[PDB]
RNA sequence: UCAAAGUUUAGG
RNA sequence: GUCUACGGCCAUACCACCCUGAACGCGCCCGAUCUCGUCUGAUCUCGGAAGCUAAGCAGGGUCGGGCCUGGUUAGUACUUGGAUGGGAGACCGCCUGGGAAUACCGGGUGCUGUAGGCUU
RNA sequence: GUGCCAGGUGGGGAGUUUGACUGGGGCGGUACACCUGUCAAACGGUAACGCAGGUGUCCUAAGGCGAGCUCAGGGAGGACAGAAACCUCCCGUGGAGCAGAAGGGCAAAAGCUCGCUUGAUCUUGAUUUUCAGUACGAAUACAGACCGUGAAAGCGGGGCCUCACGAUCCUUCUGACCUUUUGGGUUUUAAGCAGGAGGUGUCAGAAAAGUUACCACAGGGAUAACUGGCUUGUGGCGGCCAAGCGUUCAUAGCGACGUCGCUUUUUGAUCCUUCGAUGUCGGCUCUUCCUAUCAUUGUGAAGCAGAAUUCACCAAGCGUUGGAU
RNA sequence: AAGCAUCGCGAAGGCCCGCGGCGGGUGUUGACGCGAUGUGAUUUCUGCCCAGUGCUCUGAAUGUCAAAGUGAAGAAAUUCAAUGAAGCGCGGGUAAACGGCGGGAGUAACUAUGACUCUCUUAAGGUAGCCAAAUGCCUCGUCAUCUAAUUAGUGACGCGCAU
RNA sequence: CGAAAGACUAAUCGAACCAUCUAGUAGCUGGUUCCCUCCGAAGUUUCCCUCAGGAUAGCUGGCGCUCUCGCACACGCAGUUUUAUCCGGUAAAGCGAAUGAUUAGAGGUCUUGGGGCCGAAACGAUCUCAACCUAUUCUCAAACUUUAAAUGGGUAAGAAGCCCGGCUCGCUGGCGUGAGCCGGGCGUGGAAUGGAGUGCCUAGUGGGCCACUUUUGGUAAGCAGAACUGGCGCUGCGGGAUGA
RNA sequence: GGCCCGUCUCGCCCGCCGCGCCGGGGAGGUGGAGCACGAGCGCACGUGUUAGGACCCGAAAGAUGGUGAACUAUGCCUGGGC
RNA sequence: ACCCACCCGACCCGUCUUGAAACACGGACCAAGGAGUCUAACACGUGCGCGAGUCGGGGGCUCGCACGAAAGCCGCCGUGG
RNA sequence: GCCCGGAUAGCUCAGCUGUAGAGCAUCAGACUUUUAAUCUGAGGGUCCAGGGUUCAAGUCCCUGUUCGGGCGCCA
RNA sequence: GUCUCCGUAGUGUAGCGGUUAUCACGUUCGCCUAACACGCGAAAGGUCCUCGGUUCGAAACCGGGCGGAAACACCA
């Protein structure tokens, strides 16, 4: 798929509609210090091997496509999650596609 | 094992009729449903916003809330065992009056008129229907000509 | 080792033995899933009943009082 | 102060 | 009798060719300054009113097609329920009630609502 | 060198695992999560490793409005131009197109071409579909915001409709001058609350390779390997018809193309019986039956001169041997 | 099993035990020895393949690579940085290490085979030998012999399912 | 320990024997103790590393309650039928109607051809076979259909109904709608039958099989798989000699 | 219909030792195992469901600590025999 | 109720099973033994007492306990549930 | 996921912010009787993609797409 | 029967959806040689196995046809 790097929809902050500012996001490093990781940590040490599950059975061959839409209105630049369907291609401003033309 | 579907076995019940395709004539739409209007669905495939589940088409109920163009439509499913009244949100083209209803109102009115008259007479009439009673006596005029003789007729083989 | 996969056979019987009931019947349904804006505007209209019982009590004493000089007449 | 270069009517 | 505008039901209203149309309409029609839009004033938009019913439109016509509606097909095909009925089977007959569809042959060929004309 | 941490190596050793359905199992498939048409017995609902197929995506427009158009195919024309290029007139109920399977739906559209767009946005509940009438997904009607588009009425909170998807725990991002971070206060940190994302396709969601003929235990005739039943496709044997063959002549003997049978000395189907065991091939030895008759008795037939013979009938009394591998 | 052949070790060593010890076995031993594997007297041989999996050799020239240690910013928990052991990679050797060892077409003045040629291909493409063998599906292979008769026996043949 | 057979290690070895943890666990075999009485199933649902088991619906029982009136003075409910009224795309039928299949001749230079024969060649003459077309004609469809049954599924057949009068609205709107409230006025509204409603606890079951008819796979099966009702299972008795 | 808590949306006012990024209320939805003149507590019996040896009997296994080389396996010492 | 006769009827029980007289297993015979227990927790039903309360434990006061390791009482009567 | 590298003309590779190097290959000149062999010259780079820093980027920066050697692995 | 792959000038093979279909051999035509061979220079030659589909476009992607070739066919 292809998306525009502007979109102009819902600004919760504002009550408005407002342009925002579009970007695919991802996963941030893992922090260490939750404490999930900080349980992980303390079980998974000693003996007993491993102790939780691991995952080895990948099924899907794509993730749900989100954008990172942050207000561009300052005094505001509220970011905000928008999910998409499943797809194996993605772009942000990737050309208008243009009909009624010669492919070659 | 079948596929469950929601439009799985109505190639023939959500397909207008031969030679009915095209604009949905424009009655349908301007007529109108009160509350507790009873009403029959019958599901159509040009209009496919607000469609009825193949279960409920044929199925008549009453009207429980009307918005601005469908009607919420209390209906009985039966589900092996027990029979559901359950609520269901049709739009309009899916939807006629039910005329079952009409002809009982049409009775009631009759009785209302021949319960005011037949007071001051005095002579009470019959409101209550009765089933059709056996076919009276009556005599039949052979008017001159006798009857008409029939022999069965002889059989042929004709293929 | 296979089964029988699926069937109806008894079950009709089965529902049967306890009825088959139509679903009860009661006058005064709820007005659970009405169009919403519809329920505000009744809830509203009955909040204000009791404004405006001074005026229909007077309007039914006088009928009730028309009841009673048309029955005299008659009588 | 050394590249590669095989063959040749039966018909006198 | 009939039309126009907006219609409802949507062929008894469709298609083909043929004939006839008073008045009012409806049109075709004549123009592009402006509005508007085209490669093109053909369409679209706009300003008209010299011509004409040729066409559209209406009404009719056709041993017309089509559609609509009856008959026939046929109590036939099928079919609910019945029997320690038949039949080697395949299938069939009866009882008990229900009952179609072509070909073929007739008839029909828009009705009508609201608002406004014309035939004064 | 020893002591203690760190990283590597480590079937030498340990523990454990090594799906399911399945005409026994294994092999192969996936009927394991979905969707179309059929099966399906004219409400709905219905099975098999039934039939014919499709799905794990694709789309910034192929979403949302509004405008204008008309499509497939065919005819007849027009320089180069031919069956196919471009133009023009006619016919054209859709025979085209609408991302994909199929079904439905669709013509001053739901198709094509433009113009403007982000309703594929924010937020409560109700309902439908699977249904237990729980979830998920998918959908329907509203309602409140903020927009889009259109002269407007309106339409639009994704894809004309029916499939395209995923719990708890953990992580990650976003959100509020939000709550807690504990004797109190400030600050980092962490923990909450609310919504998206990271996946479990065995798709209501373990983290997982073999082998055993050295084998064990609980059971199973819910289930294979014999017999025996049912069946007889396949094998075996037998009619009917009669185009041919038989120098000539359908039928002495035969018999195509077709057809109707019997048989259980073939092999399959099937799984009813037996898994707290019915001793699993062959040969030897012995008895008895069957006839679908090789010989022997009595006979009909011939393409029977004799001899040799094949065809048929009564018929199973009596026989049917010795060896090499 | 003798015979053959590999491999490790010069003792703070090879190999191995042990819960632990300035523990123990080999070892009252020292390479004509100790330890670990194969093959299996003699005779005669022992072809090619280091691509794969093993084993092994080298090592600042160097990718990655942990804890500590070093610096950095921060109020500090800290984060970020540079640094960088073996091991992996990178590069040599090794088959009496595990093991492995091809397929099309055309071609000789009767035909047939094919010395010969042409390709496509691998780490090589099965060499000497041997054979329907205790190894060959087809198979009761073909020829010979052995018998009156031989799915047997022997001797030959060899695109040999699969030496 | 083994000159290797997983051999031997006190009749025991692919891990000795003794005691304990131990009454180890078992979705699997087996058994499970007196009488009468009354009611009386299921083998189907969805979920499950689920398919020899659970869960959950269903089917059972028990406990009740709330009302009803044979105490001349009844409402409601149904494995019916009646009268109205919708729904349907199976049987049949159809293919001179679409889709697809498919026979034959008539007719047609439609097209055009490829092969001919008579032609230099010529829509010239004559045939021909290709596809296309004009009327006809033969024969078909689980995944075709213009038609279209029987059996079948909804509703409805009144007091929660009719008919008047007036008030409330922040909804809707030229005025009006539509809804919600008060207050009166009117009674048997098809046949047949039957006392109804309602709530808690709840076991067993979740291997099924058989017949009519319908029906898929298969040459067929005492084969495998659905529908519909009724059986057998749980059940004796008369008949069918014998027998779910 | 109403009230309480959570939550959202929209709004307009009140309060005072500390006027504040203080505190309090209103209207309309919507989540709550709520309120709306109480029904519990204790004791006893019954049925059901569980955890326990858990209706009774049944494994193959697993773990701890001990006993055996009088058979047999192999080494060594000392004797015997062909 | 003991024995005998005769007519009619009449396969062996238990069990798993869709189906058992089965060529399905267990069972020569008799005696005694022999399997839904107890504790805890929950829920519903029922009986009793008290009732916006109720409660009894635990502790204490009354006896050498014959009967008592009971029975009685407690600003503990309510810390507390 | 983390580290690191390559991506430049047909191919293999140099490149220190200011006509892009080398060699081969490609095509025209010599040599050849000619061909090959070899010597001369000529042509040929979107410097993988996009954005920035910069007066100026093939390089610096970030971000992707690859590549491919190690690390790593909780729904 | 299953699953798999492969069908390209005369021969053997390359081929990343847009090619004049690549290379070698073979073929013909020159030259060189006395002639042949080698050698040098030129040329010609593909139904891309078959049909249908998707595609603006298929030698390839997808379906079925007709061929061809490996592995499986086990416990009794
Ligand atoms: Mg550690
Ligand atoms: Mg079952
Ligand atoms: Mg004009
Ligand atoms: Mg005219
Ligand atoms: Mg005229
Ligand atoms: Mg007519
Ligand atoms: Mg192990
Ligand atoms: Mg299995
Ligand atoms: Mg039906
Ligand atoms: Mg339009
Ligand atoms: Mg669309
Ligand atoms: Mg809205
Ligand atoms: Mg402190
Ligand atoms: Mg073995
Ligand atoms: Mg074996
Ligand atoms: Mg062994
Ligand atoms: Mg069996
Ligand atoms: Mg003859
Ligand atoms: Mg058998
Ligand atoms: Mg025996
Ligand atoms: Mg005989
Ligand atoms: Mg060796
Ligand atoms: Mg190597
Ligand atoms: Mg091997
Ligand atoms: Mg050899
Ligand atoms: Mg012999
Ligand atoms: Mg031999
Ligand atoms: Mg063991
Ligand atoms: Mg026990
Ligand atoms: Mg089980
Ligand atoms: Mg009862
Ligand atoms: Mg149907
Ligand atoms: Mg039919
Ligand atoms: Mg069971
Ligand atoms: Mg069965
Ligand atoms: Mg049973
Ligand atoms: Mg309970
Ligand atoms: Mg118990
Ligand atoms: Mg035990
Ligand atoms: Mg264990
Ligand atoms: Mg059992
Ligand atoms: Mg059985
Ligand atoms: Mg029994
Ligand atoms: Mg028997
Ligand atoms: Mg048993
Ligand atoms: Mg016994
Ligand atoms: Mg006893
Ligand atoms: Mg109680
Ligand atoms: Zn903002």
């Amino acid at each position: 798929v292809n998306v525009p790097k502007t979109r102009r929809t819902f600004c919760k902050k504002c009550g408005k509609h407002q342009p925002h500012k579009v970007t695919q996001y991802k996963k941030g490093k893992d922090s260490l210090y939750a404490q999930g990781k900080r349980r992980y940590d303390r079980k998974q040490s000693g003996y007993g091997g491993q102790t939780k599950p691991i995952f080895r059975k990948k099924a899907k061959t794509t993730k749900k496509i989100v954008l990172r839409l942050e207000c561009v209105e300052p005094n505001c630049r509220s970011k905000r999650m928008l999910a998409i369907k499943r797809c194996k291609h993605f772009e942000l401003g990737g050309d208008k596609k243009r009909k009624g033309q010669v492919i070659q | 094992t079948n596929t469950k579907g929601k439009r799985r076995g109505t190639r023939y019940m959500f397909s207008r009729p031969f030679r009915k395709h095209g604009v949905v004539p424009l009655a349908t739409y301007m007529r109108i449903y009160k509350k507790g209007d009873i009403v029959d669905i019958k599901g159509m495939g040009t209009v496919q916003k607000g469609m009825p589940h193949k279960c409920y088409h044929g199925k008549t109920g009453r009207v429980y809330n009307v918005t601005q163009h469908a009607v919420g439509i209390v209906v009985n499913k039966q589900v092996k065992g027990k029979i559901l009244a359950k609520r269901i949100n049709v739009r309009i083209e899916h939807i006629k009056h039910s005329k079952s209803r009409d002809s009982f109102l049409k009775r009631v009115k009759e009785n209302d008129q021949k319960k005011k008259e037949a007071k001051e007479k005095g002579t009470w009439v019959q409101l209550k229907r009765q089933p059709a009673p056996p076919r009276e006596a009556h005599f039949v005029r052979t008017n001159g000509k006798e009857p008409e003789l029939l022999e069965p007729i002889p059989y042929e083989f004709m293929a | 080792a296979k089964s029988k996969n699926h069937t109806t056979h008894n079950q009709s019987r089965k529902w049967h033995r306890n009825g088959i009931k139509k679903p009860r019947s009661q006058r005064y349904e709820s007005l659970k899933g009405v169009d919403p804006k519809f329920l505000r505007n009744m809830r509203f209209a009955k909040k204000h009943n009791k404004k405006g019982l001074k005026k229909m009590q007077a309007n039914n004493a006088k009928a009730m009082a028309a009841r009673a000089e048309a029955i005299k007449a008659l009588v």
